[PDB]
């Protein structure tokens, strides 16, 4: 249509137009919603439509037209209105004011347009941050003056004060300067002597709801920094308590109040405070029992029902008991007529811990961490929470949530599943209740075994059979492991595991027998203590999991491989002895029967099992006898890896049968996950495979190049390219591995690095883009991480074969290829680190694109790429200084001195890196650090010979300042760089400079006097 | 829920993308249970997918003889056909789809599956 | 029945990402910053008839606020989205929080962290506890592994319904018409066809 009328200046502006563009933008849907919402966007951004504000306000008839109007000016305000002149900022001074005012003395207007005059006090509250008080020093008298003249008025100066107290003492951190808001502080505080007489009276007298609750919310943030005196010294906190507990309008903003005064760390030896924090909160839980519930009210239920505000209010009481108990139950524990207050208030806690509400859980849970925590150390404190503790631990048992090793879950359609997304919510609390029972069991461990022994018979009776209830119980058995001792222990888990043992060959059904292997397996695998003592218990165990891994239920299957594991690393000194009344070890037992019991595995869960005897095997110590151990288990992958390389040195058509990549694949994972648990010890298995595994890897690498150019880069998709190319990562991960445990240096330098070089580095280097996998940079940084300063000729060459060829291909946006820019950028930190020498190495062309790399990763938001190029800058910065003073140490400065400042300064100033800015600061500290201690002894330029780097330096800085931020007077840039200077030695306070320069960069008339804060 | 009156005749998981021609991507539409819904009356088996947790429609079609089952260039586990009339969206539009499943066996059951199905509707 | 619902956040949080997968399903995995605002309608199907929540995709980035508060107007419930591998996004969510609710005084409101499937997570839950004293609720969620994806909206439609047992239930599917193809275009039918037959689908190392 033609709605774009408005955005013509020339003529008058249409008030009506612009109301139905507002009306067609909120209430409309479609193409003329979107139509007007970019119109009402370039109207808003206009910068001369702050000056049409005036007759919008007036001769409107749509609240939302003038809504916009206010955020026209409070962009005008918070950035240009020291630019005005002084007529126009007193002219917008008043129509403000006295549009607050028109609004509040017509009452219908009052009630029905809250939006607009919220809008309207936050407005004038950006006046204040710019004018008040020291050009408007009569503005709260003139405030408080007006709140009797009207109670619409006064209602609305609260809100006003409100937002002020918010705007000075909030959210002042990232919005002024340090100088600004220290300013703005003290100027509230100066006068909030008065303003708590408007509140007080207000509170004392008080009129109807409305304006109480504004004064209450307004009440709420003075508590965050006015002093104690006005809390303890007057009678508002039996207002608090008492009078504004019983009406359920004020009810919530009091509970907040009274939150926050308990988290005052009170002067903890006046007896009068203490007296009179004690009183508050004996009159709050008596207004609670009397008012609202009583202490044996069914909260969970409440909760549910939804009721009102009754969940928030319920919310709200968790922290109110929470916050005071954490703080001050103290003063309640010892006087014995407190006692029944102390207990009441923790009984409400004990009903707020069983409503179903995850969050509202985690909230009183990180109470109880507090309470039993306390209990745990502090002497004679039991014995007081004794009844509660018992309580609480009935909660926690039947709330247990499930732990990382439970692979099994209940499915949407109620089937026993295996779990395909990591809970990570679901096991941090699972943690936070393990923490919790397992003072609770300390507490007393009677109270906490015949809770769980009581619980046990009745699942082992199917009086309470459920499997919500055989799971909480187990995870909660589980979970105190470490608690009791041994033989008080041993008793406990016998009595558990058997019945266990037994439910689970009671209970058929696919669903059933998966839920209690499940919780056999977790509270096995959680007692390895006991399983170290009872080999025949051990061995019991371990051929249950064998026999688990014969279910069809994955779940299971994987739990037990998962179990298998968790046992063995830490019972593995009972697998390679001869234990009593048997015929050998019982590893060489699992060697041989590796066949069989992995039968029906799948392929990453058969490298488990095998990863698994590794951890075995890698206890035995006698270099022979493990050596020999290495090569019973490893003896079908190496019979399977014989018969492709004896097929396979004839006829290389073998390769690319599809069921052969399979095959060669599984091996090699299998050689990755025994050298996982063995490390250096791996090294006889390696040897056996690596000279023929590098010549597979070429015959892969040709066979992908052969591909792509017959099919096209298509091919790098396909299942057939794709499962070749797993054989090469799986490669280079095996190395990475080995080399990443290696203790015998010598023998990877003489024996592993030169065949390794030769057959990744010019493979990655002449692939195309698309065929080159991410995982030789990875492989080569733990090469040069480990054995770097052993092969100096090496580490060149792997510059030269991945440095350019990579950068050319994360030079062009910031998302291609992601995993390699990744590994580009570790590699070149560990090259930069251990191995400095090669960048020496590199033509001067050549050096020129690692300054542009390491800066080009400044820029990225990734901060798996922006962490390492801002310490690979701060790394060269370093390297660099060592040299000394050389040609190249100087010709660095000249040549890259101020690329590495002016891109530094780039990304602190473009609002696009603010992830980053605790590095940058610290880099750009160092190279200011660098000039004004004199390490660079050249000049900086190419201005009058014997001119100091100090001088120029500054010179430079605030030209190239200037020209960025053309809206910064010169002594606005002048006052920044002379504190950036003074404090290029204390990093708190450079970065205060800094977050106060990009402040000021935000708006016009920036106070120069604000960098001298320190 | 427009069901009852049919009887499920193959179930598998799956994930479902259709072809966005303009910007020549696949695009995802939904993941869950494909299920082959035989009408008790009229004989007619159609396919339909709802997604996971909203159980919203992301397929409702005819498994229609005319239909053909061809690869996709980067799976082993993965079926492409074209559809002339799906009405998961509402009015009744014009696809191209694209199935995967768990594994090429699911893969090749479900084309053993869809091609039983289109000997049903061709009578 | 419908209701307005804003989403706020930090940009690259996962706000559009997460409106798209419940939209169409898909997973957009570009970023391309919104401008200004985006309205979607999104219908859920409940035990207690439709819900239609029209949202009010807003844009992240400073530069591209658009109308800013301006769009929080006579909302009836809210999303405030933060990225757990990204600290600085979590330390913003009380300044979305103060500008939405001086405009809303008395919404419901859901806190989320997005991007919960990345292995490196920045933000702990440990730390997320802004939501208390502001009675929002809270999710843990993943508009990529559909991780809580339809939380948040099931909370809101409960608060906004006023009813807790409020549970999302299958749409009826509609008989679907027998079609033939069309052999003025079936000889055409190779083309479009034989280009999505060799454009490989994304992410074939998912399990589905
Ligand atoms: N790994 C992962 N990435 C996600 C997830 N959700 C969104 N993203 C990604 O985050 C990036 C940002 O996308 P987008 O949805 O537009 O975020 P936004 O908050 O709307 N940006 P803006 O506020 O500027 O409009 C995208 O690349 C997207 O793929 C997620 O759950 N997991
Ligand atoms: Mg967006």
């Amino acid at each position: 249509g033609s709605m774009e009328g408005i955005l013509d200046f020339s003529n008058d502006l249409d008030i009506a137009l612009l109301d139905q563009v507002v009306s067609t933008f909120y209430q409309g849907s479609g193409v003329q919603q979107k139509q007007a919402q970019e119109i009402l966007t370039k109207f808003q951004d206009n910068p001369d439509a702050w000056q049409k504000a005036d007759q919008i306000l007036q001769f409107s008839t749509n609240p939302q037209s003038k809504f916009i109007a206010l955020s026209i000016l409070d962009k005008l305000i918070t950035r240009k209105w020291k630019l005005l002149p002084n007529d126009h900022r007193i002219g917008i001074r008043n129509f403000v004011v006295g549009m607050i005012i028109s609004m509040c003395q017509d009452d219908e207007v009052f009630k029905t347009q809250k939006n607009l005059i919220n809008k309207s006090d936050l407005t004038l509250v950006q006046i204040l941050k710019q004018e008040w008080p020291q050009n408007w020093p009569e503005f709260i008298p003139e405030l408080i003056g007006s709140s009797s003249s009207s109670v619409n008025v006064c209602e609305n100066n609260m809100i006003v004060l409100k937002l002020l107290s918010e705007e000075v003492f909030d959210f002042s951190a990232e919005q002024m300067t340090q100088a600004k808001a220290l300013h703005l502080k003290n100027s509230m505080s100066k006068e909030f002597e008065q303003i708590f007489k408007l509140c007080f009276q207000v509170l004392e007298q008080g009129s109807s709801s409305s304006l109480i609750v504004a004064t209450l919310e307004s009440l709420l943030r003075y508590l965050h920094w006015i002093p104690y005196r006005y809390i303890y010294e007057t009678n508002i906190l039996e207002l608090l308590s008492t009078k504004f507990m019983t009406s359920p309008d004020t009810r919530a903003i009091t509970l907040k109040c009274l939150t926050e005064v308990s988290n005052l760390k009170i002067p903890q030896d006046n007896d009068l405070i203490k007296r009179q924090t004690v009183l508050f909160f004996q009159n709050t839980l008596q207004q609670i029992a009397t008012s609202v519930m009583p202490v044996t009210a069914d909260l969970k239920a409440t909760y549910a029902n939804a009721n009102g505000n009754d969940q928030s209010f319920l919310q709200d009481l968790a922290m109110f008991l929470t916050t005071y108990l954490a703080r001050n139950r103290a003063l309640l524990e010892s006087d014995e007529s407190l006692r029944e207050l102390l207990l009441n208030a923790h009984q409400y806690l004990i009903q707020l811990s069983k409503i179903e509400e995850r969050e509202l859980f985690k909230t009183t849970l990180d109470y109880w961490h507090n309470l039993v925590a306390d209990l745990f150390y502090e002497p004679l404190k039991k014995h007081i929470y004794e009844e509660i503790c018992s309580q609480l631990r009935l909660v926690i048992i039947e709330n247990m949530v499930r732990p990382e090793e439970v692979l099994v879950v209940e499915n949407d359609e109620g089937e026993i599943v295996r779990e395909f997304v990591k809970e990570s919510d679901t096991i941090q609390l699972y943690k936070s209740e393990r923490e919790v029972l397992v003072y609770l069991t300390h507490l007393n461990v009677i109270d906490t075994e015949e809770i769980m022994i009581s619980k046990l018979a009745r699942q082992i009776d199917g009086s309470e059979w459920s499997w919500h209830n055989i799971n909480t119980l187990s995870w909660a058995i589980g979970s105190i492991s470490g608690t009791m001792s041994e033989d008080t222990e041993k008793r406990f888990v016998v009595t558990v595991i058997k019945d266990l043992l037994g439910l689970c060959e009671q209970k058929r059904g696919k669903d059933n027998k998966a839920v209690v292997a499940s919780d056999i397996m977790y509270v096995v695998g959680q007692y390895p203590r006991f399983l170290k003592a009872h080999w025949n218990f051990l061995r019991t165990v371990i051929l249950k999991l064998f026999k688990f891994m014969h279910e069809t239920h994955e779940g299971v299957q994987d739990m037990a491989c998962d179990t298998f594991i968790k046992i063995v690393q830490k019972c593995k000194y009972h697998f390679v002895i001869q234990q009593p009344r048997e015929s050998e070890p019982f590893i060489q037992t699992i060697i041989r029967d590796i066949q069989k019991t992995t039968a029906d595995l799948q392929p990453q869960q058969v490298h488990t099992f095998y990863k698994a005897c590794g951890i075995i095997i890698s206890e035995e110590r006698s270099v022979a006898e493990r050596n020999r151990l290495l090569s019973d288990l490893m003896q079908l992958p190496n019979m399977a890896w014989d018969t492709i390389v004896e097929q396979s040195t004839a006829n290389p058509t073998l390769l690319l049968d599809s069921e052969t990549v399979k095959i060669i694949a599984n091996i090699i994972k299998t050689n990755v996950a025994v050298c996982t648990s063995m490390g250096a010890d791996f090294y006889p298995q390696l040897g056996h495979i690596y000279y023929n595994m590098l010549q597979l890897y070429r015959a892969v690498s040709s066979m992908i190049s052969a591909q792509v150019a017959a099919e096209g880069l298509i091919a790098t998709k396909t299942p057939k390219v794709r499962g070749l190319r797993t054989i090469k990562k799986e490669i280079l991960k095996l190395v990475e591995t080995y080399i990443s445990k290696a203790r015998n240096l010598d023998d990877v330098v003489k024996v592993l690095v030169e065949p390794l070089l030769n057959a990744v580095l010019e493979d990655y280097m002449n692939n195309v883009p698309d065929a080159r996998d991410a995982e030789v940079l990875n492989c080569m940084t733990t090469v040069v991480e480990k054995v770097g300063h052993m092969i100096p000729q090496g580490v060149i060459l792997i510059l030269q074969s991945v440095f350019e060829c990579t950068l050319d291909m994360i030079n062009k946006d910031f998302t291609e290829y992601p995993e390699h820019r990744v590994e580009f950028y570790k590699l070149l930190k560990v090259i930069n680190e251990k191995s400095f020498a090669a960048f020496l190495e590199l033509p001067p062309a050549a050096f020129k694109l690692f300054v542009d790399a390491i800066c080009w990763a400044f820029k990225h938001n990734n901060r798996d790429v922006e962490v390492n190029g801002l310490q690979i800058a701060l790394d060269l910065v370093k390297n660099i200084e060592r040299m000394g003073n050389v040609p190249f140490a100087n010709e660095f400065h000249k040549n890259y001195f101020f690329i590495f400042v002016s891109e530094t300064f780039f990304v602190l100033t473009d609002s696009d890196h603010k992830s980053g800015f605790s590095k940058q600061a610290l880099l750009l500290m160092k190279l200011i650090s660098l000039v004004y201690d004199n390490k660079i002894s050249v000049p900086l330029y190419q201005v009058p010979q014997g001119t100091s780097n100090q001088v120029y330096l500054s010179q430079y800085l605030a030209n190239m300042l200037s020209n960025a931020f053309p809206h910064l007077t010169s002594e606005q840039i002048a006052s920044f760089l002379s504190a950036l200077t003074k404090q290029c030695k204390d990093l708190v306070v450079f970065k205060g400079t800094l977050r106060d320069f990009l402040v000021q960069i935000k708006e016009v008339g920036g106070d120069p006097t604000d960098y001298l804060f320190a | 829920t427009m069901e009852e009156d049919e009887e499920v005749l193959y179930k598998v998981r799956a994930k479902l993308f259709r072809f966005d021609a303009d910007a020549k991507e696949w695009k995802e539409r939904g993941t869950g249970d494909c299920k082959f819904l035989k009408n008790k009356k009229t004989n007619k088996v159609r396919i339909l997918m709802r997604r996971d947790k909203t159980l919203k429609i992301c397929a409702n079609h005819i498994i229609a003889p005319e239909y053909t089952l061809k690869p996709n260039v980067g799976s082993d586990r993965s079926w492409v056909y074209a559809c002339t009339a799906d009405i998961a969206e509402g009015e009744a539009e014009a696809f191209t789809f694209a199935i995967r499943f768990g594994s090429k066996e699911n893969a090749d059951k479900f084309k053993e599956e869809f091609e039983k199905a289109q000997e049903i509707n061709k009578k | 029945v419908q209701f307005k619902l804003v989403l706020v956040g930090d940009g690259g949080t996962g706000k559009t990402t997460f409106v798209k997968r419940h939209l169409t399903g898909e997973f957009e995995k570009k970023y391309v910053a919104t401008l200004g605002v985006e309205v979607h309608p999104l219908v859920f199907h409940t035990n207690r008839g439709p819900i239609k929540f029209n949202v009010w995709d807003t844009a992240g980035q400073e530069k591209f606020g658009g109308l800013r508060d301006g769009y929080y107007i006579q909302a009836q419930c809210a999303i405030i989205m933060f990225d757990v591998t990204s600290r600085v996004t979590y330390k913003n969510v009380p300044n979305w929080h103060r500008d939405l609710v001086r405009v809303c005084e008395n919404i419901p409101i859901v806190l989320c962290g997005n991007k919960v499937d990345i292995k490196d997570r920045k933000v702990k839950a440990k730390s997320i506890v802004f939501h208390r004293k502001k009675n929002l609720q809270y999710y843990d969620i993943s508009a990529k592994s559909n991780y809580n994806f339809e939380k948040p909206f099931l909370w809101l439609a409960r608060k906004l319904i006023g009813d807790p047992n409020l549970e999302f239930v299958a749409m009826p599917a509609l008989a679907p018409p027998e079609v033939v193809m069309d052999p003025a275009l079936a000889a055409q039918y190779e083309h479009d066809l034989e280009v999505a037959q060799t454009t490989a689908l994304p992410d074939e190392d998912d399990d589905l």
